[PDB]
């Protein structure tokens, strides 16, 4: 009744109810709060290829979709919840999303532009543009899917525990 | 010497465990695949071989006065397909039957994000009616069970959650859900599919208007022989 | 005046109105009944490449679908007409065919797996596995489309008359 | 030499083809017959890239009496336009109405498949008159040679091919449009005909027609020589 | 160190200006991008970077009795992405408003050929509505000005039809628009958004309901910092 | 203050609102009649090839579409503006056409045949062959389109001016 070993190397999704990730309210005019606070795992390291699709179903406590002139980013930290400036991966607007299948079709998938490394402690944040007027964010009515593991389209998100060479040059920052 | 089947709600043998969850917070064996003396073997390949699951729950509501919205359904819904419009689904999101006439109801409109719905049948007072809507929030993954009662272990530990198998369309190929890992099986050997949930999904309602059964699990595989 | 020398590998698709295969109304929950049966044509062969699409389009007398946990099976028989265990092209379920599409959309088609050679006389049944409660089988409100021949996607049906060699090493059963 | 593609069809090239119908029996009779004129010198079929279209239809007269919205199963076994089930999402009118009293244009409502019935709007009088033109079903058609005798010569891929494959394609979209098969050369008067057999009326000419002049249309593509 | 980003109605300033045109059919200039002093300089480049328009006009109607209908609009309207049932469409083909009620209207459907619809409710004798559906026919183009106040070009001299923006998925790749051509603002220069049109596209009707802009612009670009 | 240099190959849409193609109203049965007089735009050459579509957008005088049986017919003509027997690109019919959705996607699209090399002074005609019962052509509310600019799916009118070699061997007519 084998199952059959497997590498470190999980390929895996992402999202927010995941217990490395927390979500929060946000109002409608603060580009720099922290949307998501995505923490290491405190042992195991993630990898991110450039070229990873993204899915970010924000809506507003009654569900409608916010105003596509809001502006998105994801972005690399330090340690403490400072953000690099450097290593970013994203910077676009929700106009160039299409909720009714923006995870389904390649023609609609939004991906990543530059790769990403996150160590036992480096911290991913978003980052939402926003004018005055739409309504604000409502997490609990929205969620994100962050790389795909069920398809051959997209790619899925790299996980490992503690190999030795491979921890050493990961060190490479 | 293999070839490939589908291992279901019914399959190869009715030895099969379909049985379902508890309330508090503490994962259950959904369903049991129990290998038969015909076969060999069983063998299931994540990334290759797809899975499908159409999880359903349970609600009832009493009739009276104005009773043609439908609350809260203590369920975080989505469309299907991200699509919305009943008649135009892959399936339906949710169906509804009036037991004390005795009829399915058809459903008028829906609120995703309130989680609420909208109804043509005002019914009257003291009627009864009970509703089969998508299950929401949900973690599933696999075990294996020996020919003892043991737990061997589980299959890649990461649950995907429940709404994925609702979000995308899983007929279409390319979109279709092919989980990771590996497993074997042998011949009085059990794997389960194991979900943790709040809400009570369910089977072989009799009262169900659209089929013998609410819900379904099913899963391509090679087998030998 | 001139006809073009052809092939003899015609390639066609198959359905029930021909007069080599016969139906039959089907009980609820009888999976060894048979509901069709394709007899050979008694002075051809029939070849099926793997990776080739059905369209079994299955209705009830009322005319709505059968049910989706249906399983639908086709299967090689011997010269008498019995299942012989192996030689299975197709086993999966009705929910996985959307009617509207399923011969239409290569991206929703549901193609075989294996090859498969039908002498003069050999045998092919297709069985459906039902619950109890459904509303049986109507074939003459339902049908079937074995294969494509008209389009750019999908494959078709090879029927041969007898050629030498070919034959030969057909009848290496 | 040069060699081009053209289209034939129901009117085509030239105005010597010929369009007549098959027996209300079943039998499979000369249909659609190309032959070939003078201002080419040959042509040649290449089917699989050979594209084709064809639409049928038919016709059906009923009466005038009160209570009546539901037309029945018009001996028709009748299929949705490609998967597609209500008219306004279809690529065309799984069926026509026309009140020839009030000598208008009807709306449809509603179809039944299955008992191969429909449902409308305007319920009619007593006494009036109303023509149907629904698509057709059954049937099926294959192609054949014929010399400038009458004498056959071989046929075009001797095998019948159904007709309601028409309806279940979306025939216009390329990579799912149809092409028959076969392969097959001309001369000056030579004869090609389309055969078809069907229980009911492969229905032209239809001057009662609303909305076009031929009900059932007919193109397919071939090469030609010049 | 440049980076890809998008300017458009507001894009990243309020130094854009918007001007509707006039009714004789002058090749009339409408939307005004001017380059800042925050960046070095703006890139475009066609065939590169998506752009993505929605245009929408004007229009007014005194209802009285059996006033269901609305006549054609002097437009020549078009489905949107394939599509003409308006849940379905990746945007509304028009909305409307009835400004004695002082709400907005649901449609009813229809009439492409002769540019008609026809809505749910009746208005009364007396009643005023006004009507906002996206534009039709003409053809647009780009130009480049200097801060001396001269023109400094024109983009690829051909203008590309008012039609085609509507009838593609705008988003989606393969079916987004790119223009042919390529230009480089600089600090105090600017570049003219022209058209020529029958009728008078708008913006920023106060009764319009689902926002405060009734017709949009975005343009993929590169900054240069 | 830059623009860029550009070469010769001019990439457009060809319609029916530029100054080198001019309409016409027809009856429904003059094919020989001209829908379409599309001339040499004194001063540049013009090439299409295999694979360019059309956006035939023919209405009647009220919107109402026109027959869909019609033929429609693609030819090259002399300086005069008569045929050459030869000199064919296109022969399909209106139905064939989807004015729903006909230039959206590729795959409702209908395009040329053979390629194809415009001087200064040669022309081409696009003839309609309608039977009876068809409203005619009303250019008017009618458009067309013969190309596309915008998209990576399809193909473009391809503008060149004058250069030494290029003009010498393609004026091997």
């Amino acid at each position: 009744g084998n199952i059959g070993n497997l590498s470190a190397e999980k390929q895996i999704s992402v999202y927010d109810g995941q217990p490395f990730v927390d979500e929060q309210d946000v109002p409608a005019d603060d580009p720099n709060t922290p949307a998501l606070t995505i923490e290491g795992p405190d042992g195991y390291v993630i990898a991110v290829d450039a070229g990873t699709p993204i899915a970010p179903e924000f809506r507003d406590s009654n569900g409608n979709k916010l105003d596509p002139s809001t502006r998105v980013i994801v972005q690399k930290c330090d340690r403490q919840g400072n953000p690099l400036g450097d290593g970013i991966v994203f910077n676009d607007t929700l106009g160039r999303f299409d909720y009714e299948q923006m995870r389904t079709d390649p023609d609609f998938m939004r991906k990543t532009a530059k790769s990403l490394m996150i160590d036992e402690r480096e911290i991913v944040k978003v980052f939402v543009d926003i004018p005055a007027g739409a309504n604000g964010y409502d997490a609990d009515k929205s969620r994100l899917t962050l790389g795909d593991d069920t398809s051959d389209f997209g790619k899925a998100v790299e996980i490992v525990d503690h190999d030795e060479l491979s921890d050493a040059e990961t060190r490479a920052v | 010497y293999t070839i490939s089947h589908t291992g279901g709600t019914l399959g190869s043998s009715k030895v099969t465990t379909a049985a379902n969850q508890t309330s508090p917070q503490r994962e259950t064996a959904i369903i049991g695949f129990e290998c038969p003396r015909k076969f060999a073997e069983i063998e299931y390949v994540g990334q290759r071989d797809s899975t499908r699951f159409i999880p359903r729950t349970t609600e009832s509501i009493t009739g009276t006065a104005g009773d043609d919205t439908v609350v809260s359904l203590t369920a975080n819904i989505q469309p299907v397909a991200g699509e919305t419009a009943i008649e135009d689904q892959d399936y339906p999101v949710a169906v509804a039957y009036n037991v004390t006439q005795g009829v399915q109801v058809d459903i008028d409109a829906v609120d995703y994000a309130a989680d609420e719905v909208t109804l043509a049948d005002n019914p009257a007072d003291g009627d009864t009616v009970k509703v089969w809507p998508i299950m929401g929030d949900g973690d599933v993954q696999f075990r294996l069970v020996n020919q003892f009662g043991q737990e061997e272990g589980r299959v890649y530990p990461w649950a995907t959650p429940l709404y994925r198998w609702h979000d995308f369309p899983q007929l279409k190929r390319g979109r279709e859900i092919n989980l990771h890992g590996s497993v074997t099986w042998e011949e009085n050997e059990t794997v389960e599919v194991l979900l943790d949930a709040p809400q009570a999904i369910t089977w072989e309602d009799s009262d169900y208007p659209e089929g013998q059964y609410v819900s379904t699990f099913e899963q391509d595989v090679e087998i030998t022989l």
